[PDB]
């Protein structure tokens, strides 16, 4: 049970990097803006059964672009991205979604504003009304703080599925094997170099 | 690999290769799909892959195959068409319209590769903007035409003109030049008159439904634009309201073409089309009672259930309503036999309101704020509503939101709007919701908060009198909820609710003396309380109350002995006790704004030592110790105890400001030797165990009391009334302690906060200081500059700051750069310029503003050598570099602000503002003008940038452009008509006479 | 004497049993 | 009358330690520290063989980031850059499925917290050394 996920939007908006949130837990800091697309198995765990969601992340910025709309044949499912903290990538949401229902004429679709965490809003609250008459989710997000970074998934399972009491659960957790004299001193000097280098973001509360 | 074999031309295409690459792609996984990735890129890209496209659309088997196909064409017609020999023009228009054909004549192909025609008919679109009408008059009757052979053909063409309809008038703005949107928009309004008639048609009797909603999606399109007479002298709003409402697969595009109806530019005089109107709704409301659900029906459930499209649906019946309602709902309040339908379309509304969907409620609340604030205002309406309103009220009370923040703002703004319409249906919701609490028949956590919140957010709305009983009753009911709850989690709900609704009524608090004590030492025993939370409500309450309620902290009450602020200094020791850092500092804050409020000068001084008698005596120990022996600055606890004095008096400071000025001075000379006994360890640090040191918790430690320092400085003068003490007291001593080590630090240990204290002192004496603001710049500009010019990213906070004190400088002290030594001014107008180039917003704003400031200082200073050199020096490096933002497609966030810096620059030499000639005497004849001279620069400039214009493009691209200099608004139409035209080859010149 | 009522009322608020 | 009505695999594993953390992970190919997940990180001492591991899933997906035996000849060491974080070689993690090994890094809200970590992982260690 494998869905296609279209996630487009302006360079700079977070896709990439809200979906390696999802893939590794990591939060990449820099920018490597995509190059045409990348595609990523993502599966979660359900009260239904597990879902695989086949991440189109596709590139914003318009050099990059790769096949554009090519990339949203025979997708089931979406997510439009914008940022919060600059009103242009707001401004271009109509032209992503143009270019998205062309193709993919009824599929469910999230509109995302991300980067909540950053206290400098521009995109105010009251101005996003974009998706009330075309029909989209919308959400708050930040993959910097995983504000609802779960809910563009959940929101979309249920849809796709069919069932709106559908839950994420918890995977099952199998017993960790037990535990090599001669890597001491290979392991020690990892250990070296990970001890001095410092965890980053170490104002954050956790 | 092998599938590389596409990528060369040399050889034939073989298709049977493309769609081995194009199925990896679509249908592949992993590596191979990434493989295929790059290599169908790499030949989408290829400037002659449009050659063999229709080689692929002709003997492809795939369609995706044939989909790349019209993207490659895409790509030509939309950016090159006009380069092509016209023969190639006419080739490709004929196997795209004939390819078009085809498909609509073989039924399987038809219903089975929709996505391949409707990119097909998208690429025809693309043709027709740039061949239609004047190289292709007849298409619009050749397509009437071609419609009545073929259901098929019929329904494509629908499609065809939808988007066409899109391109034209929704998409075009920033798409097509103004003067080509024109005529587009012009050659569409000619012959719809001729489309209309085939769209009636097919609605009034078609039974195709899939040809039928395809009829409607257009008309969803044209009723963006089309005049209002093609609607309303026409029998179509009967058709839409009456038999497209019946049917589910074309009722959604029906009611949303009806939501855009309820738009339509429509005469406010003709009472039979007021008829038409209430008529269409009336047919509606209908047939969605006796087709879908009648009013009765619980939505919140259906919504739930999320059968079929009920969802969207009841977003677009929501739409639909709130719409037509807020424009037309006069024209159902007077006539007695509207009534019902007025009501029942309100009933609905009342039962969408329901639905738990957030972004569904706000889109209801905002229609019922419209609606309560007339009715607040607007006579004898008001009761026609009130069953509508008695219900609105408990939606609205059972739907509160934490006081996100703007649903909360918007909640509480119509619930206090409903309060005065019925003030006494109101309390008695809110006592009766208050009982089911009590008696348990609607008991939760999230239950109470939400009662709370409603009740708390109509404060301000009743009489003192009423007030008075009702928040009695409130807080006694409260109160026993508490009690016959049992466990700390139900008791620590109920007596945070109950300390809510108390800090949202401070006028029954300044009232009763009594009370608001009784709750203030009641607060103070929550701060002794370890319960999760607890604490922190207590602290916030306390502080929410003292806002309010401090002149009632600050005089002496009735039989009591002192004002209430000496009882809470008093005790401070005890009452704080328990609570963390913060929450003392909060506490702190709050006794700040009390002591504000005395105004007596010898009082509120004695009030204010009080208050710091224990960060004092904690700062004269510490101060003796850590001079005494400065490696207790490494001891984490000195260093803890250290920030968290500072950090108490950055709280004070913040809430009285001026009034601060006794206590920051009893500190001042041994906090700044504290601040270089800090920066001595922390470059002690690095030096001895390197850069990572600035890692480790005892640096950031120790750089902590150094910010903590400069905040508190910051807070004071920004906030300061007497500015003689601040230069003559402060600021030597400031400039003294934090200059050189910020210059003499190595980056990483440089801290951005100075910078942001120079900007305060800058901005609020730098008129006052000349000589302080060369010392700033020779101290921070060059190095921080040095930071900041590698890269975009490094060093983000300096990056900021950086340029929020060039800004304030170049507005206060403009002075200090012209003291710069030429090679100092080269770079700051580098500097400027390098922040052009920032995508970062809060970089890029203040270059563009520092460099309108700084043309305007220069324009200030007339015509004197360093004016003239500047203009000699730097004029065309500014005009040619914002230029360079303008049209590189990376900076499309700051353009209103590069265009009214390029507006100026130019208006500068369109006014003769610029006294010397810009040129060298050897480039032009003498005596040449610099209007003369300024287009030649900026037409060579333009050519070598954009080859692909021709010279007549450029020439009145400039003509329109420097013409336009005094025009802001029409000034950015011509530079956006520039933008799109750089987008493709063989631009009409004459699209910039548009204004003109 | 409402208010003065409430006020030793709430002058008892508890939050453990 | 008879009236006929209307019609993890943590289970068995009682919780010795809770703490809310942060998980990183070391790639030591890039020199930087990557985030695995932030949740709960528990010590599950299993009820048939009395052994100790930790497992710690992340807030909302409730996907796993760390589950391994807390084994004894792991030892505890400090970040340069923090009083509140503690790391640590792992040779056999099984939170993505094969076991692979790791430098994990593992932040809490406080120096107490961690403090509190450390005491509860030693006597873990202890547990699984008589098992
Ligand atoms: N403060 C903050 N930064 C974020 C957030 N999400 C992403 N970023 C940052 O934004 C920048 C761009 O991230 P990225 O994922 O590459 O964006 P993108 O939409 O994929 N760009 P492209 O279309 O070119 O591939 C990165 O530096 C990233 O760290 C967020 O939620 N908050
Ligand atoms: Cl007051
Ligand atoms: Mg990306």
């Amino acid at each position: 049970v494998q869905f296609k996920l279209v996630l487009v939007g302006d360079g700079g908006t977070g896709k990439t990097t809200f979906v390696k949130r999802h893939l590794t837990g990591e939060f990449e800091k820099k920018y490597v803006a995509t190059l045409g697309v990348e595609v990523h198995p993502l599966v979660f765990h359900t009260n239904r059964g597990p879902i695989k969601f086949n991440v189109w992340d596709t590139a914003g910025q318009e050099k990059f672009g790769g096949l554009r709309d090519g990339y949203y044949i025979q997708a089931q499912c979406a997510i439009i991205m914008f940022d919060v903290t600059s009103r242009v990538t707001y401004k271009n949401v109509p032209n992503w979604h143009r270019d998205l229902v062309r193709v993919c004429e009824n599929i469910p679709i999230v509109l995302c504003g991300n980067k909540v965490d950053i206290k400098d809003r521009k995109v105010k609250a009251k101005s996003i009304v974009f998706h009330r008459k075309k029909n989209l989710q919308y959400y708050d997000i930040s993959a910097k703080s995983n504000y609802n970074f779960e809910k563009p998934f959940l929101w979309l399972a249920r849809k796709l599925i069919g069932d709106p009491n559908l839950e994420f659960v918890a995977m099952p957790a199998l017993a960790p094997p037990e535990v090599d004299p001669a890597l001491a001193a290979q392991y020690e000097h990892d250990l070296e170099v990970a001890q001095t280098t410092a965890l980053p973001d170490e104002d954050d509360d956790l | 690999g092998s599938m590389e074999g596409i990528l060369d031309f040399s050889n034939d295409l073989d298709i049977a290769l493309l769609d081995q690459v194009v199925s990896t792609f679509y249908q592949g996984s992993g590596v191979q799909q990434k493989q295929a990735q790059e290599i169908l890129t790499k030949f989408q890209d290829n400037p002659d892959a449009w050659q063999k496209a229709d080689q692929i659309l002709q003997f492809s088997t795939n369609p995706q195959s044939k989909f790349i196909a019209l993207s490659i064409l895409d790509k030509l017609i939309t950016r090159k068409w006009k380069l092509l020999p016209n023969d190639h023009r006419i080739g490709i228009r004929n196997f795209v319209v004939g390819m078009i054909i085809s498909m609509c004549q073989d039924d399987e192909v038809f219903k089975t590769q929709k996505n391949l025609i409707n990119k097909s008919d998208l690429t025809l679109v693309q043709i027709l903007k740039q061949e239609w009408p004047q190289n292709w008059p007849e298409f619009i009757p050749e397509l009437i035409g071609s419609s009545s052979s073929s259901v098929n053909v019929c329904e494509n063409n629908m499609i065809v003109l939808k988007l066409l309809s899109e391109e034209v008038f929704d998409f075009s703005a920033e798409q097509m030049t103004q003067a080509k949107a024109l005529h587009l928009k012009n050659s569409m309004s000619k012959e719809f008159e001729q489309i209309f008639k085939l769209c009636f048609q097919v609605l009034e009797q078609g039974s195709s439904s899939s040809l039928i909603v395809a009829t409607l999606e257009s008309l969803l399109r044209y009723l963006h634009w089309i005049p209002y007479r093609y609607i309303y002298e026409t029998n179509i709003l009967e058709l839409l309201s009456t038999k497209f409402m019946t049917s589910p697969d074309t009722r959604a595009i029906t009611l949303k073409c009806l939501t855009e109806v309820s738009n339509l530019k429509i005469p406010q005089d003709n009472d039979l089309i007021k008829r038409q109107t209430v008529l269409f709704f009336q047919n509606t409301l209908q047939q969605i009672a006796t087709s879908v659900m009648p009013v009765t029906a619980d939505l919140k459930a259906t919504y739930a259930n999320a059968n079929g499209n009920d969802q969207s649906f009841l977003q677009d019946l929501a739409m639909f309503l709130t719409t037509y309602l807020a424009r037309n709902r006069a024209l159902l309040e007077s006539d007695e036999s509207l009534r019902e339908l007025l009501l029942n379309a309100h009933q609905y509304l009342i039962q969408l309101s329901k639905i738990e969907e957030r972004e569904l409620f706000k889109t209801t609340l905002d229609y019922w704020h419209n609606l309560v604030a007339d009715l607040f205002y607007e006579p004898l309406k008001k009761h026609i509503y009130e069953e509508i309103c008695s219900q609105l009220r408990l939606v609205i009370i059972e739907n509160m939101v934490r006081p996100t923040i703007q649903l909360y703002k918007s909640e509480r703004e119509v619930l206090v709007y409903l309060t005065h319409l019925n003030v006494i249906d109101t309390e008695e919701i809110m006592i009766s919701k208050l009982a089911r609490q009590i008696d348990g028949s609607e008991w939760s956590w999230h239950n109470i908060n939400t009662l709370s919140w409603a009740i708390g957010s109509i404060s301000g709305t009743m009489s003192e009198d009423t007030e008075k009983r009702f928040v009695v009753t409130v807080i006694k009911d409260l109160l026993g909820l508490c009690e016959q709850k049992r466990g700390k989690d139900n008791k620590a709900v109920v007596a945070s609710d109950i300390m809510y609704v108390v800090g949202q009524y401070p006028r029954f608090l300044k009232a009763h003396w009594n009370f608001l004590r009784t709750v203030i030492l009641k607060l103070f025993e929550f701060m002794h309380e370890t319960h999760e939370g607890v604490q922190d409500m207590a602290c916030d309450t306390f502080i929410k109350i003292v806002q309010k309620c401090k002149y009632h902290f600050v005089i002496q009450q009735p039989r009591e002995s002192e004002p209430f602020i000496q009882t809470i200094i008093r005790d401070i020791q005890k009452t704080t006790a328990d609570l963390q850092p913060q929450q003392v500092h909060t506490f702190y804050k709050a006794c700040g704004i009390i002591i504000s409020e005395e105004r007596s000068v010898a009082e509120r001084n004695r009030l204010l030592s009080d208050l710091m008698q224990l960060p004092n005596m904690a700062w004269d120990t510490i101060v003796e110790q850590s001079t005494a022996n400065p490696t207790l600055l490494l001891d984490s606890e000195t260093v803890k105890i250290i920030a968290n004095i500072i950090k108490t008096n950055v709280a004070v400071c913040t809430s009285m400001g001026a009034d601060f000025y006794p206590q920051l001075g009893h500190i001042y000379y041994n906090m700044l030797q504290l601040y270089r006994a800090v920066s001595s360890m922390i470059s002690a640090q690095v030096a001895a165990e390197g850069l990572i040191a600035t890692k480790t918790p005892k640096v950031r430690g120790l750089r902590t009391i150094k910010k903590e320092i400069l905040k508190l400085v910051e807070t004071y003068i920004s906030k300061a009334r007497n500015l003689d003490d601040v230069v003559k007291v402060l600021v030597e001593p400031l400039l003294n302690a934090v200059l050189e080590d910020y210059m003499n630090n190595v980056p990483d240990a440089r801290d951005a906060e100075v910078l942001n204290c120079m900007t305060t002192v800058v901005e609020k004496v730098g008129h006052m200081i000349p000589q302080g603001v060369i010392l700033i710049l020779q101290s921070v500009f060059e190095c921080t500059l040095d930071m900041i010019n590698k890269d975009f990213t490094e060093y983000p906070e300096h990056r900021v700051e950086f340029y929020k004190l060039l800004k304030v400088i170049n507005e206060k002290s403009f002075a200090a750069f012209l003291e710069l030594p030429p090679a100092a001014f080269k770079l700051f107008v580098d500097a400027i310029c390098w922040a052009f180039k920032h995508n970062n917003r809060d970089v890029e704003v203040n270059g563009l503003q520092i460099a309108l400031d700084l043309v305007k200082n220069i324009e200030r200073m007339g015509n004197v050598p360093f004016a003239n050199e500047f203009h000699k020096n730097y004029f065309f490096i500014f005009v040619s570099e914002t230029f360079f933002v303008l049209t590189d497609s990376d900076h499309k966030s700051g353009f209103s602000k590069q265009a009214l810096l390029l507006m100026k620059l130019i208006s500068l030499v369109y006014d003769n503002k610029i006294s010397v000639p810009l040129y060298q005497e050897a480039e032009v004849p003498q005596g040449t003008s610099n209007q003369v001279y300024l287009s030649q620069y900026l037409a060579n400039m333009l050519s070598n940038a954009f080859p692909h214009l021709t010279s007549e493009q450029i020439a009145s691209f400039l003509s329109a452009l420097t013409k336009q200099c005094k025009d802001l608004v029409v000034f950015k139409g011509t530079l956006r008509d520039f933008l799109v035209q750089i987008k493709e080859v063989g631009g009409d010149p004459t699209d910039y006479l548009f204004a003109e | 004497s409402t208010v003065d009522e409430m006020t030793k009322k709430f002058g008892t608020l508890t939050i453990h049993d | 009358i008879h009236f006929e009505p209307v019609v993890t695999m943590e289970e068995d594993e009682e919780v010795l330690y809770k703490v809310r953390a942060k998980l990183f992970r070391f790639d030591a190919d890039a020199k930087e520290w990557k985030e695995r997940g932030t949740g709960d990180c528990k010590f599950l001492k299993n009820k048939k063989t009395n052994k100790v591991r930790i497992l710690m899933r992340r807030d909302k997906t409730l996907k796993i980031c760390a589950n391994h035996i807390i084994a004894p000849e792991y030892t505890l060491k400090p970040n340069v850059g923090s009083d509140r974080s503690w790391v640590y070689a792992c040779t056999a993690d099984i939170a993505e499925g094969e076991a692979e090994a790791f430098t994990f890094a593992i932040r809490f809200g406080s120096k107490e917290n961690a403090d509190k970590f450390k005491e509860e992982f030693e006597k873990a260690q202890e547990i699984n050394k008589k098992a």
